[PDB]
Order: C-alpha cells, then structure tokens, then sequence
C-alpha cells in the first residue's frame, strides 16, 4: 500500500482519479484498416506524431454494456503494436482508442496542460540532505 | 603592527531548501533540532 | 522501450572560482590611521607616508574571501599580503547634485545592503561621504556630502559606491609616494584559490593622501552655499580643519571652525575665467573679501572662477573647490 | 607585543596507507571523496 515514490516522473496513470485528466475528447472511434497476429494497422492514425498513442489502451464492445481493454506497446505511423497480441480483437468491429502520457512534466504540459495536477517532482532536489559531509 | 580594523572570526551559512513530510498532513506543532525547541505553535493553512 | 530517463541525478554546485569583475583601489586617508594605528608609532610618521587598500564585490554567492597580492613597480614576485571580506556597493540611479548636507540617493543593484551600518565611511569616486539614514527594502540612503579630506563633486548615475568602512583589504607594508604598484585579486572558495593567470591587473600611483592637509570646510558666499546670483559685494567663508583634532570623526562642512592646525594656514586662487589675475596667500581669518583697489584695475568680472585650498609648508591639498559664479548688481548684467 | 614572526593557524596531515579493492581489478576511472572529484583518468597497468 506504498504507492508513493520520490522521482522526477509523474508515478500516475494518465486518467486515474490524480491526474484528474478528461480523455473522452481524445477518445478516437475507428475501424482497423489490416489486422495481424501482433499489428493493427489503420490509416486513421498514421496522421498523429509518433508515440502519439504509446501507452495508451484499446476498448470495444464485446456483449452488452461491457467493454475489453488492451494496452499498446508503441505505436508509429500507421501500425499499432499489441501487448500480448492481437487475438480476440474483431477484424471489422468497432474500435476505441485513447491516448497515452509518457509522465513527463513537458509532455504531461504541452499535449494535456495539466501541469497544476503534475504529481512528479522534476527539480526539487536528488539528493542533497541538510546532514552530508561537505555542501560544496 | 596593531589589531586589525576587523577580524574574520566566522562565516554565517544560508541555505535554502525544498523537502516534503509525506502525504497531506493536518497541522505542524513544533520544530525540534539537537534537543533545543526551535520554534513551537500551530498552523492549520498554507502561510509563513 | 517507450518511457526515457530524465536528467535528474545530484546536479553539483557550480563552485569553479570566477574571477572578480568590480573592484577597485584606493589611498588610506589619515582617518583610519588614526583609529588603527596607536600614537606613538603615528606620531614618528613622516608626512611622505602612504599606504594601500583594495575593495571587491563577491562575483558569486560561492565565494567568501578574496587574496590580496602585490608588488612594486612592473616587474618582480607578488607577495602574499592577506585576504579581505567583500565591500558592499550599489550603483547610483539619479545623479548626486553638488549640495552640502544630507541629500537622498536611491541605489540599484545593491549587494549586501542588509549589513551596512550607520555612521559608516562610504566613497565614491573620490568624494568620502557619511551614511545618516538607510531603507532596506528600497535602497534609499541619506549621504553627507564633503567629509574628511573630500570636497562634493558631480557623480553621474552610474557611479560605484563603496563602504569601504570595515570592509577594506589593507597592506601593512608602508611605501612612499610617487611608487606605481601592480596588484591582483585572487577569489578564493571552498574549491580552492583562483589561478593567478585569470585574476584581473591593475596599477596605481601614491599621492601621500595622509600627508597633504585637509581643505576647508563650509564654503558659504554671502550666506549662500554655491550660489550662481550675487548682489554687488562679494563675501566668502571658509572652514579650518586639522587633521590631528578629528582623528576619526567624520566631520561635514556644515559644521562650524575645529581650530587650524599647526603651521596650516589657507591660499586663495582669483581667475578671469581662464586667466590668473589675482592670487591671495596665508590667509589666516575666516572671510575674505575682494579689496576695492583690484576692482577697477581687473574692472568688472562677470564670469569669476573660485579656487580654494589649504596649504601647509608647500604642501597643498589633493582636492580643491573650483566653480563660476556670476554676478549682478549695479554695473554688473545691465545689458538686461 | 606586535604581531608575532608567524602563526601557526593550521596543521597539514601525511599518512600512507595500503589497501586493497578485492580480486583482480582491470582499470580504475576516478576518485570522489565528499561529493568533489577529486581524480578522474583511466590507468590499465601498474604504476604511478
Ligand atoms: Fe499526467
């Protein structure tokens, strides 16, 4: 139950209750252009920078109200890696596909400006105790 | 010759620093350092 | 992978001694050899004697002392000659009218402001000026104008002022006047000492500053400090100051006589502008007056050029009082 | 008095001492004592 650790990145997922960061804007619907064993590739993304979507999550509608999440290892141009592989993905069915922050304070400012909410510490200090042996 | 106009006896350090005491917390009572209170109250908003 | 590593790791300090960008050097005026040095070793001082100071401002919050070192003429070692704190200093926003008296002076880019003290000994240029009242958060000071062996001058803004007062890097070494010295600063920080090679070379020439007698004191015209409208007869006074009796107060020329001093007496300089005229020594008195037998030989002078000095044995003081005033009365402006 | 000839503010401390950093080492890059470096370099046989 630690959940807390002193480093320069953001330690939280984009979207969880801290970041406190509406991703229904950048929520994408599309339909998968090819699907293969590891790649899903669509068109429709091509046009984004790379690692644009790397580390975000894939949801679509399997029964009902209920959706199932994949997670994305990289994404670049055109082709979309899987974790774990594509299997059970529907070749034709419909697709939602949300972003992903790498947590960093320039990245998690520039692309989402929720730098108030940024819960990393980028410069406040790395190592410097006020009980060491020599401050220079 | 004859005493100095002023003698160099010692240096006086300033140092400022950022720490953090965890998680959120309520209120800061005291400030103990080498067994001597330094500084005893109460705060309950953010403030100097 | 997807997620990189920032910089962050302990970030050094950045101590790598600077060499220093302001400072500066100057004479020992018989003030502090008066409170620094006992009486009977001052009093075998010859009147060539002279001695040296230097003045630095921190180039870095890093750095706490500097090294003083020096040497004669422009060629041999440098001597070690020790280390000196750094001199608070601030530059001038608004230019310093020629007035006696407290006047206010803003300062910008004022360093260590919060440890100067009132009553110190504060110089700039070469006017030696004494502190009355200081503003910490506004960097406004009360300085008193034409103290110690100093006369008031104009101070562009711009102007570096020093207190020099219990901040000064002194060499006990006793050198007399007329010997041209090559000296250097050298920062010094936890790290270690800066390299001679990157210290900064400056050079200056002794004037036996303690020697040469103080100037007069309150210079009023006709109950008027530097006045530029004279009504017809002319009248001047002046202060006599001795050395020996202030020691190490600082005395302004608003202040009253202090007696003369032994074998000092006063000589007056009359110019037409660009030419000498008339030229008044060993005056004695408190006042003079131009005589009534000159003024029709020279006529009337509209443009009348004031020196005043005080000089003991031929010896005459580094600083003089030097201004054109105009005047008017009958026979004097009836062009208007 | 006055001023004595010299003043001894200080002392300077030699020591020689042997140790050993465990089993064969290939090369040595630096030296840090107290956060400063205090050598850095690179030697890959015995010497000075
Ligand atoms: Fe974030």
């Amino acid at each position: 139950g630690l959940t807390d650790t002193y480093c320069r990145t953001c330690t939280a997922i984009v979207g969880d209750h801290r970041c406190k960061v509406n991703l229904v804007p950048y929520r994408v619907t599309l339909t998968p252009q090819s699907v293969s064993a590891w790649v899903i590739s669509s068109g429709v993304v091509a046009g984004y920078a790379d690692g644009w979507f790397t580390g975000g999550y894939v949801e679509w509608q399997v029964d009902g109200d209920n959706y199932d999440r994949r997670f994305i290892e990289q994404h670049a141009g055109a082709d979309l890696h899987i974790l774990g592989g594509t299997e059970g993905i529907p070749a034709g069915g419909q697709l939602r596909v949300y972003p992903g922050c790498d947590g960093l304070a320039q990245t998690c400012d520039d692309k989402f400006s929720n730098l108030p909410n940024f819960r990393g510490f980028n410069a406040m200090q790395g190592k410097s105790p006020f009980d060491g042996d020599q401050v220079w | 010759g004859a005493k100095p106009k002023a003698q160099t006896v010692g240096w006086r350090y300033y140092f400022d620093i950022h720490f953090a005491l965890g998680k959120k917390v309520d209120e800061v009572c005291a400030i103990r350092a080498s067994g001597k209170t330094a500084w005893k109250g109460s705060i309950t908003s953010n403030g100097q | 992978t997807g997620v990189a590593p920032p910089p962050p790791g302990w970030t050094p300090p950045d101590r790598t001694p600077r060499a220093i960008t302001v400072r500066r050097l100057i004479e020992a005026p018989y003030r502090e050899l008066a409170g620094v040095i006992d009486p009977a070793n001052l009093q075998l001082l010859d009147v060539s004697a002279s001695y040296l100071a230097a003045l630095a401002e921190a180039p870095t919050s890093l750095s706490q002392s500097y090294t003083l070192t020096d040497r004669v003429g422009s060629s041999g070692a440098f001597v070690d000659r020790g280390t000196g704190d750094w001199c608070p200093t601030g530059l001038l926003a608004a230019e310093l009218p020629l007035a006696a008296g407290p006047n206010v002076v803003t300062l910008t880019n004022a360093t260590r402001l919060e440890d100067v003290t009132v009553g110190q000994a504060a110089v700039v240029d070469d006017e030696i000026v004494r502190v009355d009242a200081v503003n910490y958060a506004s960097g406004t000071v009360t300085l008193a104008r034409g103290c110690a062996d100093t006369v008031p001058a104009k101070h562009l803004a711009g102007a570096r002022v020093w207190f020099y007062d219990t901040f000064e890097a002194v060499d006990e070494t006793v050198y007399s006047q007329g010997v041209t010295l090559q000296a250097r600063l050298l920062t010094n920080t936890s790290e270690g000492q800066l390299a001679p090679a990157l210290a900064a070379t400056d050079s200056l020439t002794l004037t036996g500053r303690q020697g040469k007698p103080y100037p007069p004191g309150q210079f009023r015209i006709n109950g008027s400090a530097y006045p530029t409208k004279v009504y017809g007869a002319l009248s001047v006074s002046w202060a006599k100051r001795d050395r020996i009796g202030q020691a190490d107060q600082l005395i302004d020329t608003t202040v009253g006589n202090i007696g003369p001093e032994d074998g000092a007496t006063v000589t007056l300089q009359v110019y037409s502008g660009t030419t000498l005229k008339r030229t008044y020594a060993g005056l004695t008195s408190s006042s003079w007056s131009y005589p009534l037998a000159e003024d029709m030989a020279d006529g009337p002078l509209q443009d009348v050029r004031l020196v005043l000095r005080s000089v003991r044995d031929g010896i005459d003081s580094w600083q003089q009082h030097d201004i054109t005033i105009e005047r008017h009365g009958l026979g004097f402006r009836l062009g208007e």
